């Protein structure tokens, strides 16, 4: 992992500043800091590996992260959660699913487009 | 010991900054503890997500001086009524002529070289005591 | 709206504040009349109490900063200030 | 109503109210005189007292009260001494 992490900062950066089409909004605002126990204790018991991406960016830093592959399935895991948490249809969960194809379609161009 | 209410009830709340500094959102973590929130331009404003009954401080970036809010010393956002969102005016005081002049002489001189003015002995004090954020906080929770 | 200017002549000075749109105020306070009276920067004014009409808009006459009008029957300048002695330990 | 190295100048009585320590020499249980201070620092002085009182409790968009940098050191003995 030479720039590894380098290439998974861009993905990570691309992700949170999507902005909407029509709305504008950064779309990935509500994921950035999940709020802490005390103050949400359904969450943190009905949800199996609570995350966000505060921690995604920092377990970068520590680079836990062996692939990319590896990187993916916990940004997986973040909507995820958010689904179950969340109604389909509201709006907090039609997002999380826009977020897994934002993922999606920015890994095939930071990959290749750096050999 | 002073600190925001967990109301899960939003409100949408928007920052007018009409003063020339540049302006510092503080929120306060319900431990009483300051969290501090991406600075604002002097002339603009932004809107943000908040949460009712949650508490802002504002505040100078650079210098830390005591920047007033809606008129008042603190703004805690209400309900908005009609989807209205709530208007936390960021304004300066009126400052005294005593404080004004020690902003800018903070401005001019490193600490290591304020007790080579020539000048009373008394202002070193008061120059050396600068504008804190949790200092202000003990202020206000007296009383 | 409400301009605040500044007067001068031979060192004595007034602070006060008036409307954009005069030296009546002057003949109650140095009881002369005001007839005998009064401009800026070389250029007298005749028919008073018309502020703005000659510059003075509700941003240059304003209190941190008012903006200087003159007094006469006699011209004179009106004796400046003391300077500034620029201490060394800033900057 | 109204009131070199001297004060030499007149402002309203209320503006003069702005500080403290001037609310104490005339009208205890006029003229007052300033053995200190310059004439260029009293400029800047009466200012802030024009600006005070215009501004305070006036919930229009406050702007800054200027100081030259050349300035500030004879403001602040003064203003200091001045209890405003
Ligand atoms: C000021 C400023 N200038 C220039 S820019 C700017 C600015 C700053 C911050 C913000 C953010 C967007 N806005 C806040 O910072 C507000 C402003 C302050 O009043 C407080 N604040 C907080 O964020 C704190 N607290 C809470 O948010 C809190 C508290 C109690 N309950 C809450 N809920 C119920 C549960 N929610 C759900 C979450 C998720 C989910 C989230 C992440 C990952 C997976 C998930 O599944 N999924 N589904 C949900 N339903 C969220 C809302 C939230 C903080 C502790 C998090 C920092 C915006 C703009
Ligand atoms: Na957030």
């Amino acid at each position: 992992p030479p720039n590894l992490t380098k290439k998974m900062k861009k993905i990570v950066d691309a992700v949170i500043k999507y902005k909407d089409s029509s709305s504008g909004r950064q779309l990935s605002e509500v994921f950035i800091q999940l709020p802490s126990r005390k103050e949400l204790p359904e969450y943190y018991e009905l949800i199996r590996k609570p995350v966000d991406f505060k921690k995604i960016k920092e377990r970068i830093r520590n680079h836990k992260y062996r692939s990319l592959n590896d990187l993916e399935k916990d940004v997986m895991l973040l909507c995820q959660n958010a689904q179950t948490f969340n109604l389909e249809g509201s709006l907090i969960y039609e997002d999380s699913i826009v977020l897994q194809s934002v993922f999606t379609s920015v890994r095939q161009k930071i990959e290749k487009e750096d050999d | 010991v002073l600190r925001s209410v967990n109301s899960r009830e939003p409100s949408q709340v928007i920052f007018c900054n009409r003063s020339p500094r540049v302006v510092l959102p503080v929120w306060l973590n319900f431990d009483g503890e300051p969290q501090p929130y991406p600075t604002l331009p002097p002339g603009t404003g932004r809107r943000i997500h908040s949460y009712r009954g949650h508490l802002w401080l504002f505040r100078d970036a650079g210098t830390h001086d005591g920047l007033l809010v809606n008129q008042t010393e603190l703004f805690v956002p209400s309900l908005n009524v009609d989807g209205q969102p709530i208007f936390a005016n960021i304004t300066l005081p009126v400052y005294t002529l005593k404080e004004r002049c020690l902003q800018v002489v903070r401005s001019l001189v490193k600490p290591e070289n304020y007790r080579r003015l020539d000048i009373v002995r008394s202002l070193y004090e008061d120059l050396e005591d600068h504008p804190n954020v949790q200092k202000d906080l003990e202020r206000l929770t007296q009383e | 709206m409400d301009v605040f200017l500044m007067i001068r002549r031979h060192k004595t000075t007034i602070f006060t504040d008036a409307k954009e749109s005069l030296k009546r105020i002057v003949e109650g306070i140095l009881k002369r009349p005001p007839d005998e009276q009064l401009y800026k920067d070389d250029q007298l004014l005749d028919d008073g109490k018309t502020l703005g009409e000659c510059g003075f808009t509700s941003q240059t006459a304003r209190p941190q900063a008012p903006a200087t009008v003159g007094l006469a029957f006699e011209a004179l300048c009106i004796e400046p200030f003391s300077s500034p002695p620029e201490l060394p330990d800033v900057m | 109503m109204y009131v070199s190295d001297g004060h030499e100048f007149i402002v309203k009585r209320e503006h003069a109210l702005t500080s403290g320590t001037i609310k104490a020499m005339l009208s205890g249980p006029n003229e007052v005189n300033f053995r200190e201070i310059p004439s260029h620092v009293l400029s800047k002085v009466c200012m802030y007292f024009t600006y005070k009182v215009r501004y305070t409790n006036s919930s229009t968009e406050i702007p800054e009260f200027p100081i030259a940098p050349e300035i500030a050191l004879e403001l602040l003995m003064a203003a200091n001494f001045l209890d405003c």
